[PDB]
């Protein structure tokens, strides 16, 4: 029935998210300007992602138990999950009204063509939009949204993970917190198979991560493009 | 060898 601890965890994650996600998107002004004219959107989105990586890291540090992991394991989980959590957290600005990420203003409203102008092909973009649509359809409570991002970050099967046993215990605690929350706090019919559908989204993310990595390597392949990214992005995305 | 990421996690 959601123990004191599980309610504590949810409270920590909600505040953690509130401290790392500014719905006013005021900081977007610091990013190199978006250019909607080849790769004209790369500088702007690169900065957006670099900013987003910084936010995801801040969120992750506040995940109950994440601090108990080794420095190396913490690094491994962030490198592998960063793109996934950014895709997940972006659902908050994504709007089905026109299938775009609406970040406050027209300048900061991105659609398929903008992602296209960042160096990506439809093979990533379509399933990415598809993902956003399916996640939006779940109409998750904010409690479920933050729990899913935390569960994504603390995955024991990530390549390079060392104390896989420790990662699991941390994640299981967050999973059991989510499962129980859905039962006791998410009324039917919306709760129908909600947990299973959310886990399926993590599977979709693994697929998106894999395809993003391939197109990132093609893009970052040529120094002229790799030159337009940020140092944090270069370090995290390989 | 992840300077920046590690610094941000400290
Ligand atoms: C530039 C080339 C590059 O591959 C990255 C190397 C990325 S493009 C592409 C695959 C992609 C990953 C997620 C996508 C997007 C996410 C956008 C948001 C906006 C807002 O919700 C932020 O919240 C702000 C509040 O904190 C999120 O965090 C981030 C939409 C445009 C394309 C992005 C940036």
């Amino acid at each position: 029935k959601l123990s004191e601890e599980q309610q504590h965890i949810i409270a920590i994650l909600l505040d953690a998210h509130h401290k790392t996600y500014d719905p006013t998107y005021a900081d977007f002004r610091d990013f190199r300007p978006p250019v909607r004219m080849p790769l004209s959107m790369l500088p702007h989105l690169a900065d957006l992602v670099s900013y987003s990586i910084q936010k995801v890291i801040g969120f992750a540090k506040m995940i109950p138990g994440f601090r108990d992991l080794t420095s190396d394991d913490q690094i491994v989980l962030l490198k592998s999950s960063a793109i996934e959590v950014i895709m997940l957290r972006s659902n908050q600005s994504f709007t089905m009204d026109d299938m775009s990420w609406d970040c406050g203003s027209q300048d900061y409203k991105y659609d398929v063509t903008d992602v296209s102008k960042a160096g990506h092909t439809l093979e990533l973009i379509e399933p990415l939009i598809k993902f956003q649509v399916g996640l939006k359809k779940l109409n998750l409570h904010e409690e479920e949204h933050v729990l899913l991002m935390a569960i994504c970050i603390v995955s024991p099967d990530r390549p390079g993970v060392q104390d896989a046993k420790l990662v699991e215990a941390i994640q299981d605690r967050l999973s059991n917190t989510l499962q129980t929350y859905i039962r006791c706090r998410h009324p039917p019919p919306g709760s129908h198979q909600l947990y299973a559908k959310m886990i399926q989204k993590l599977a979709d993310l693994r697929s998106l991560n894999e395809e993003h990595s391939k197109q990132y390597r093609s893009l970052s392949f040529q120094p002229e493009n790799s030159m337009k990214l940020t140092p944090l992005v270069l370090e995290v995305f390989g | 060898n992840h300077p920046m990421l590690m610094n941000l996690l400290k």
